[PDB]
């Protein structure tokens, strides 16, 4: 029973790390332009679908000068 | 600097070059000497015609003179009329260097795209046999002529796209392993073609915004084939498209032909009554509801307010009806969902079997083939796969609220929590996989001590994980 | 810390708004499976809520665990960016303005 | 005196030199700047300079390739004015081979 | 020889002269400065 | 901790023998890249006993380790005689299927 209990210390160990490796994972890694393009791929994903409401699926060279 | 002007000086006083100035410029250029050959040759007092300059100018390139090739546009010479075809394919057959060229086609195979396969493609038809300058372009940007492919920039027709186009062939390049160093000076040169093509938008931007953004959806005649845009998401040029030009672009193509400056909830306060559109309430720019009605905002709060009006008659199919008939409560719920799957083979298509890569996409499409299978295990008319079939109704209640969690999780934090989000997503699915990894091992400690010790069927491979 | 607070306590607001409709999605899976099956009436729009709050295998056990994977994960996930919204966002002028604004509606 | 300027003239002189084929004549002996000549076109024999020497008893420098050896400095006037005069077609100095003398 | 200092000069001028409504005389022939001359007065009969 | 000032003069002077190693390495990483990694498993004749690389390990010379040229060795010996070009999950379904 006392090894049993170093179980119990040693599996709610590498548990709980990586509970926190998880709740930090972001931090690590300028950061400004990496969030606009993050919020830029998401939003042309989504630009990228049809831009028709929901129900209707089944329905459906001298600038140069300048 | 010391050896070429002393040699000069001995050339020149021999009296008999004075028509044969020409040969004190191949001296000048096999030594490098911009700022003698710009005052002694290059001063209008001699009489030169600037039509002999093209042979001395096709070894101004492959010897590596970048200061030289300046000179020579800058006195005189029609790049678009000396660029003939057995010219460019003198470049690609005799003065490309066969390491790069291995490069490419490594380049080529583990990372195809559709700018690869097209320059993949100039190489190999002129080692084989139009927008010429704009194949000169991708000939010095290959090998990193760093100081020389500057010079051929800046003759090109459209140049806030080929920036970007070449921003694109190095960034694809620039992770070839092969050559790290080589890999790292295309690095370096693909971020000042980021920078060279993010000032030379904002100087478009600064003037009318209307003139630039029509510039940033330009057919291109094929030169990648894209737009100024949609290079730039493809090589994740990130310095261009966080710089508040494109990120306004975007804010006025999401709100769409409404203006942005109405409110937030003054568009919400109209989908819910389609009289207060007709009035002033809008402020957009006859018939302005297929303008309001195509605008991405309000087809995405379409697709909220039906979502969450979808589970409403979900839940109310599943409690006061859902008896023995599939009623018509239940089949306006069967095509509700083949709507939601009809689109999805739609996201079938442009997907390249890697958008089913983020894994939430596949647990949308994971809860429509566990829907069907709903569908099935209810038209069977017996109480064993009745029950059976409410079960995989209830549990896929769960499923179509996890989308709708997922849709608020992030529409709210799309913004500078979404790198911190879907990273940290990622980190908890591996989390609860060593989790679930852990309560297979706790269990067969479980398994393995108490009774049924040897009471063995293939009970024993689904009873220890529950 | 008033910029870390007040911005944090709307993204628990959020994350609990989050909860709450799961509880009610949790809710009509554990009410279409138990029994008054088919015994209704304007008592089903009022225990539905409250159920989850005082709380046949033949290949259906293994997704429901993974139902309770992909249910923990997203509103884990919400939580701890709820954890860590004020992270984002000159961070000396900005919380003595907020200092001020709310000393002076006092 | 072989001092950090000046070995960085006669070191970019060498890469010049193998950029081109060249030849240098310098005193054969093992002192001076004409040691340190013949340590660099040794180490830049595998990376096309050809070093010509051209000579108590000095010590005979044992980096020069082809060694030469007053009473001999009017073979080395002899044989830059037959190198000066002579035409080559590839002519790109004219011809006449450039013969630069640093002093 | 169209330095890139000698292409600041005339091509600020036609914009002052933009600014102005005037008149440039030159040498009508598609050369030198006069050809550089020509492509901005063809690129700001726009503006 | 004798003299923590001459352990600290000592601290600053092998701060730039790691900047000097660095700028050395790097001019010499800039050129053939097979050129530069013979040098650091060199022998070295019994200077210390130990190469250039094992000599900055037991340093703990972060400065000359976190470089993108000893970085780029390790990750070519990590992956071996296979390239680095294939794949990731290249090498996983060969792993499983001998003939491929
Ligand atoms: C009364 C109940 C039954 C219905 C509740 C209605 C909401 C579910 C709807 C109506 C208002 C909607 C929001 C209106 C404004 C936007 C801003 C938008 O944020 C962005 O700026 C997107 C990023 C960008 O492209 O700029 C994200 C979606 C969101 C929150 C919408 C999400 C869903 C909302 C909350
Ligand atoms: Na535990
Ligand atoms: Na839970």
């Amino acid at each position: 029973t006392i090894p049993l209990v170093c179980i119990y210390m040693l599996s709610t160990n590498i548990l709980l790390v990586n509970l926190l490796v998880a709740m930090f994972g972001y931090t690590v890694g300028n950061n400004d332009q990496v969030w606009k393009f993050q919020r830029f791929f998401l939003v042309q994903e989504y630009c990228s679908r049809l831009t028709i409401p929901f129900p209707f699926v089944i329905f459906a060279n001298e600038i140069l000068a300048w | 600097n010391a050896i070429s002007f002393a040699l000069y000086k001995a050339f020149s006083t021999n009296e008999h070059d004075r028509d044969n100035w020409n040969g004190q410029l191949k001296l000048l250029l096999e030594w490098n000497q911009l700022d003698l050959a710009s005052d002694e040759i290059f001063t209008n007092d001699r009489n030169w015609e600037s039509a002999d300059l093209q042979d001395v100018m096709f070894t101004a390139l492959v010897k590596d003179r970048p200061k030289f090739v300046r000179l020579f546009l800058e006195n005189g010479l029609n790049l678009r009329k000396f660029l003939t075809t057995e010219v460019l394919r003198e470049l690609y057959t005799n003065n490309f260097s066969s390491l790069v060229f291995k490069n490419l086609q490594i380049a080529k195979n583990s990372y195809n795209d559709a700018l690869l396969t097209f320059v993949w493609k100039m190489v190999e038809d002129f080692r084989r046999g139009r927008h010429p300058l704009q194949a000169l372009f991708i000939w010095s940007v290959l090998q990193n002529k760093k100081e020389l492919s500057k010079v051929i920039w800046e003759q090109t027709r459209g140049c806030t796209l080929a920036a970007l186009g070449a921003s694109k062939l190095l960034k694809s390049m620039a992770k070839v392993k092969n050559d790290i160093n080589a890999a790292g000076e295309s690095e370096e040169l693909a971020n000042e073609y980021e920078t060279r093509a993010v000032e030379l938008f904002t100087e478009c931007y600064s003037n009318d915004e209307d003139l630039a953004e029509q510039l940033l959806t330009y057919s291109c005649e094929a030169w990648g084939g894209s737009n100024c845009l949609e290079l730039a998401v493809e090589a994740r040029d990130q310095q261009f498209i966080a710089q508040p030009g494109v990120q306004n672009f975007l804010s006025k193509q999401w709100y769409g032909e409404i203006s942005r400056d109405t409110k937030n909830w003054k568009i919400i306060m109209c989908l819910f009554f389609f009289p207060l559109i007709g009035c002033g309430f809008i402020s957009f720019r006859f018939l302005y509801y297929v303008s309001f009605f195509t605008s991405p905002f309000v087809v995405f709060s379409w697709n909220v307010i039906f979502y969450i009006a979808f589970l409403l008659l979900f839940a109310y199919v599943l409690l006061m009806d859902f008896q023995k008939e599939p009623t018509a409560l239940e089949i306006i719920l069967y095509v509700l969902v083949f709507v939601l799957l009809c689109d999805e083979v739609r996201q079938w298509y442009m997907n390249g079997s890697k958008y089913f890569s983020d894994l939430w996409n596949v647990m949308d499409t994971l809860a429509i083939f566990y829907f069907i299978a709903g569908i099935v295990f209810r038209l069977h008319s017996d109480e064993s796969s009745w029950y059976s079939g409410r079960v995989i109704f209830c549990l896929d209640y769960i499923v179509f609220t996890l989308r709708l969690i997922h849709i608020f999780t992030v529409s709210r934090n799309l913004g500078p929590k979404i790198i911190m989000l879907q990273r940290m997503m990622i980190d908890v699915f591996f989390f609860l996989f060593l989790f679930a990894v852990w309560m297979v091992a706790f269990g067969v400690a479980r398994q393995g001590i108490l009774r049924k010790n040897e009471h063995r069927w293939e009970w024993i491979f689904r009873s220890v994980i529950y | 810390k008033i910029i870390m607070l007040q911005r944090m306590m709307i993204d628990v607001f959020f994350f609990l708004f989050l909860f709450a409709v799961w509880m009610v999605a949790f809710g009509v899976a554990r009410q279409g499976i138990l029994r008054k099956n088919e015994h209704r009436w304007e008592w089903i729009f009022r225990s539905v809520i409250y159920e989850p709050y005082l709380a046949f295998p033949e290949w259906i056990t293994i997704p429901l665990v993974c139902i309770y994977m992909l249910s923990t994960n997203i509103l884990l996930v919400n939580l701890l960016v709820a954890m860590f919204g004020y992270t984002v966002g000159n961070n000396d002028q900005v919380w003595k303005f907020q200092r001020f604004f709310l000393v002076q509606e006092y | 005196a072989l001092k950090p300027r000046m070995r960085k003239i006669f070191s970019r002189l060498i890469y010049i030199a193998q950029s081109k084929g060249a030849w240098i004549f310098t005193g054969g002996t093992h002192y001076g700047l004409m040691k340190y000549i013949g340590e660099v076109v040794r180490d830049n024999t595998i990376s096309n300079v050809v070093a010509i020497g051209i000579a108590p008893l000095y010590c005979l420098d044992n980096n020069h390739t082809h060694l030469l050896l007053t009473t001999e400095a009017k073979v080395r006037t002899q044989l830059e004015k037959y190198i000066s005069e002579r035409v080559i077609p590839e002519s790109n100095y004219g011809g006449k081979i450039p013969i630069v003398c640093f002093a």
